[PDB]
């Protein structure tokens, strides 16, 4: 016989068997996720365990295929991601070692709680703790102190830890044939084998660095408009000519400037939309809200929901002794059973949420005929892409107008949309510039470049540089203030968010131009449109037997990532900006510091 | 009159079909080109289910040909794919049948269905298999009849 029929038995049998235990292992969890008792940890350990030895037993079994005789595309992808080793490569005492420094750090991050110095007993929480103090504050002192405590308590205790990670990252990174961990993560970003598609791990950085070189000066508008408003809100704290502190950019580590819209208001006597009072009036609940998600996903041309889909998710929060986590996460168990686990409360956030959700939901039912080791998305940002252009459609003022939310004695003026433009830029545009000098920072600290006793020099240096925020109070090397996020601390890329970001302006773009709106890119609508619906779901069937390049090309006709969407976009907000900055001063000094007086 | 009964998933249905090709429809019961009888299928989820797994159903998955119309096979060998001879189970040696296993918590489309076959026959022979229309009876008027 041939080899070819040989490994396409072989996937088979492999498919129909991890099949069953894939099922069982997403049950197990659902049912630890549901209620939190012993048995339900029990039986999700057993559940991994045995998830675990399948992988063990599966794997250097299925070697005896080379894949330099294999002539089709999928058999050789499947070959390829079924015959990577992990982790085994490394000794017993090893793995051992790094999964017990994996559990110290996750049980450090879980358990914190900070005390108050002047009263031991005062010990707060972080949730009901710092978090909600950086929400609401109108002090610099708190807020320097909450900083202060927050990064010399838990940014001491996990300097050797992450030092020896990194160490073990590389050794695996190097004995698996790679460079380093960086390459094993933009492996991902890698289509080898079809002429005229073919994409290296070097491409994507400097494609990055060409969209970050557009992207600076807008970036350097927006912070210049904030300083011009955050100079008079502190007086004598704020530069005109320095950077920002660390502790007022809105939260802890200030990823996103949502905080900061109740001071840097344009127009503050103009109303705001809040259809909460209206949902308060209505009487709505989340069935109500499921209901409205449901209908406006058919009308674009998509097919409905499962009974089951309504018979098994918890979509409201039972409030009893049964405890259970409230973050909207997508389940996707197999055998056609779809879930949602998610606490939705009478708010607008929750409404966005849940047309979130359901496009997960259709995103994960797009590729259902697709074998089991094909069963993902073509990126890991797509998801959220695809749950991003819908979100945006789903929040525009005619769609709540046309579904009664909104009155129809509602006049559109230019402040309105100017605030809406400005809300929506402090929320995306604000998490760019730190994402990507966070992802450069891992990067150089993983490949070498950077000695050990400039790790924190390095970080406030590129912090001054591409973010433009002074530190209040200078700190030596025997902190570990970086590794004090979660993504960070859980081993999770950055770049997948930039991606995503892209790609949903792409989309959203793309969406607009087929279904042949005209006017202003913020009032596009793409509901009843069977014509985009198809041309999305043509896209959402490949999954990941073809290259996102491919699938890129044929729904927005490039190959490589864009920012035009983006400028196309906030155009009128850009000129806005700039008429408010023609007499104001633009850029910052780094030589300015809070501690030098 | 021969009635023929199989239970399926529920996207296994349209395999059920002359002129239909895949697994079922090729390696465990194949319909010839002309067939003159009847599908009957229907959901009986609530019926064939059982939690953690219902381990009870097979079916010939790997085979070296194909099955002709009209032909039972319950062979039990170990399938070979190499060039090596079988001695057990290992390498390039699996069990031709396998388990399914329905629980009550999948989809739609993962639900045991009972499909029921029925074959006509008609050769050279009395038939005394018919299908049912009686009326009542009148007297002292001319009407028509008909008794047997």
């Amino acid at each position: 016989s041939t080899i070819e029929e040989q490994a396409k038995t072989f996937l088979d049998k492999f498919n129909h068997e991890a099949e069953d235990l894939f099922y069982q292992s997403s049950l197990a969890s659902w049912n630890y996720n549901t209620n939190i008792t012993e048995e339900n940890v029990q039986n999700m350990n057993n559940a991994g365990d045995k998830w675990s030895a399948f992988l063990k037993e599966q794997s250097t079994l299925a070697q005896m295929y080379p894949l330099q005789e294999i002539q089709n595309l999928t058999v050789k992808l499947q070959l390829q991601a079924l015959q990577q080793n992990g982790s085994s490569v490394l000794s017993e005492d090893k793995s051992k070692r790094l999964n017990t420094i994996l559990n110290t750090m996750s049980t450090i991050y879980s358990t914190g709680k900070v005390c108050n110095p002047d009263n031991p007993q005062e010990c707060l929480l972080l949730e009901p703790g710092l978090n909600e103090i950086m929400a609401n504050s109108l002090d610099y002192n708190e807020r320097l102190w909450a900083w202060e405590s927050w990064r010399s308590e838990v940014g001491k205790q996990l300097r050797p830890l992450y030092e020896e990670y990194v160490v073990l990252k590389n050794e695996m990174a190097r004995a698996n044939h790679y460079e380093d961990y960086g390459d094993y993560w933009r492996g991902d970003y890698e289509v080898n084998g079809v002429d005229g598609y073919d994409y290296s791990r070097g491409q994507l950085i400097e494609d990055v660095e060409h969209t970050f070189e557009e992207i600076k000066p807008l970036y350097e508008h927006l912070h210049a408009y904030v300083r011009a408003k955050l100079m008079n809100a502190y007086p004598s704290y704020i530069s005109p000519i320095g950077c920002l502190p660390a502790h007022l950019l809105g939260d802890m580590w200030g990823r996103f400037w949502t905080n900061l819209y109740s001071l840097t208001v344009p127009f503050g006597q103009k109303p705001n939309i809040d259809v909460t009072d209206a949902m308060v009036d209505q009487a709505w609940d989340a069935q109500r809200i499921f209901k409205e998600a449901e209908k406006f996903f058919v009308s674009v041309g998509l097919p409905n929901m499962t009974q089951g889909f309504w018979e098994n998710s918890m979509l409201t929060d039972p409030g009893n002794v049964q405890k259970a986590v409230c973050h909207p996460t997508a389940w996707d168990l197999g055998k056609g059973d779809f879930r949602i686990l998610m606490c939705t409360k009478v708010t607008m956030d929750d409404f966005l949420t849940a047309h979130h959700e359901m496009g997960h939901i259709q995103y994960d039912m797009a590729y259902a005929a697709q074998p089991f080791l094909l069963r993902n998305g073509a990126n890991e940002g797509f998801h959220e892409a695809v749950g991003e252009i819908m979100s945006l459609s789903a929040a525009t003022p005619k769609h709540l107008k046309s579904i009664g939310l909104l009155s129809p004695d509602f006049q559109e003026d230019n402040e309105t949309e100017i605030n809406f433009l400005l809300k929506q830029a402090l929320t995306i545009v604000g998490t760019l510039p730190f994402t990507y000098m966070l992802e450069k920072w891992r990067w150089m600290v993983f490949k070498g470049e950077i000695p050990k006793d400039q790790w924190m020099k390095k970080w406030w240096e590129m912090k001054r540089e591409i973010v433009g925020v002074v530190e209040p109070v200078p700190h030596d090397e025997t902190y570990c203030d970086p590794a004090s996020l979660f993504h960070v601390s859980n081993d999770y890329s950055f770049i997948r968010y930039y991606t995503r970001t892209l790609y949903q302006f792409q989309f959203q773009e793309a969406l607009c131009q087929a279904a042949k709106h005209e006017g202003p890119l913020h009032k596009c609508d793409i509901s009843n449109s069977t014509e985009a619906g198809q041309k999305l779901f043509n896209m959402l069937r490949l999954g990941k037997s073809e290259p996102w390049t491919l699938a890129l090309e044929n729904v927005v006709g490039a190959k490589n990532m864009n920012v035009r969407p983006l400028l196309n976009y906030f155009e009128p907000l850009f000129t806005w900006l700039k008429d408010q900055n023609k007499n104001s001063f633009v850029g910052w000094s780094t030589d300015w510091s809070p501690y030098a007086d | 009159v021969y009635a023929d009964s199989f239970v399926i998933k529920g996207n296994e249905v349209s395999q059920i079909a002359p002129g239909q090709t895949g697994n079922i429809a090729d390696y465990n019961y194949k319909l010839p080109d002309d067939f003159t009888g009847c599908v009957i299928a229907w959901n009986s989820n609530k019926l064939d289910s059982k939690h953690s797994g219902n381990y009870d159903y097979w079916y010939r998955l790997f085979r070296k040909s194909k099955l002709k119309p009209f032909e039972r096979d319950i062979s039990t060998e170990i399938y070979q794919a190499g060039n090596k001879p079988c001695k057990g189970k290992g390498p390039n040696c699996y069990f031709p049948l396998q388990s399914y296993g329905f629980r009550p918590t999948y989809g739609v489309g993962h639900q045991p269905y009972r499909v029921v076959v029925l074959s006509f026959e008609l050769l050279h022979a009395p038939a005394t298999v018919c299908g049912p229309k009686s009326t009542n009876l009148v007297k002292n008027k001319c009407v028509n009849f008909n008794f047997n």
